């Protein structure tokens, strides 16, 4: 597929300040 | 004996087509000759090692 | 591709009348789609 | 458009007459724009 | 990097064709029609 016809969301806040958070983002599908 | 006949016609086009296309570049060096920085500093876009 | 096509013919006699008609309609829709996405990160770290 | 109309009939005598219309209309537009710009700034 | 191309192509065809005759009198009408709408969409982007 052209995915990206499905655009990607901006990631999230990172989960913590330090110490290896994490974020995600979904597409818009 | 009568007879009409009508005829019409229209079709349109439209086209549009548009480029956006931006290129930076900052190359900063400190220290080494001068020629040498300048030389290098100096943005080979075919090659911006 | 659809199509829809209807004919239709009638005479009478008494007096004559007569009518007849035909009808058609052709619908088509053609859509071609196409994408290409490709992606590529490097690192290098050397001491 | 195209129209007609026309009579011929017989009595003795005879008469006919025929009208011819014809007509044509036709209207084409075409309107392009083209605009190019660069900016070039080294330092 | 990251290169990303997209090509699409629309198509729509319509007609209607009437006819009609009657004799008691003789009398014809008749009438055509034909449509088409057509797109296309080309949309590309380039990051490096």
């Amino acid at each position: 597929c052209f995915c990206d016809h499905y655009a990607w969301t901006q990631w999230t806040s990172c989960s913590k300040t330090c110490n290896s958070g994490t974020q995600s983002r979904h597409r818009q599908i | 004996s009568s007879h009409g006949c009508k005829e019409l016609e229209n079709a349109l086009k439209a086209a549009s087509g548009t480029q956006n296309n931006v290129l930076r570049g900052e190359p900063f060096i400190r220290g080494g000759g001068a020629g040498f920085i300048s030389g290098l500093s100096y943005l080979e876009l075919d090659n911006p090692a | 591709e659809a199509k829809h096509c209807v004919r239709i013919e009638t005479k009478k006699r008494v007096a004559k009348k007569t009518k007849v008609e035909h009808r058609c309609t052709t619908n088509k829709l053609s859509e071609k789609h196409e994408g290409s996405f490709i992606q590529g990160a490097e690192k290098s770290i050397s001491l | 458009m195209a129209s007609k109309s026309g009579f011929s009939f017989g009595f003795e005598l005879g008469i006919s007459s025929q009208s011819d219309r014809g007509k044509h209309y036709i209207r084409r537009t075409k309107r392009f724009s083209h605009t190019k710009s660069v900016f070039l700034h080294a330092r | 990097f990251y290169n990303s191309t997209w090509s699409y192509v629309k198509h729509t065809s319509t007609e209607h064709t009437s006819s009609s005759r009657k004799r008691s009198f003789r009398s014809s009408s008749s009438s055509s029609r034909s449509y088409t709408s057509h797109t296309n969409e080309i949309h590309k982007g380039k990051s490096y």
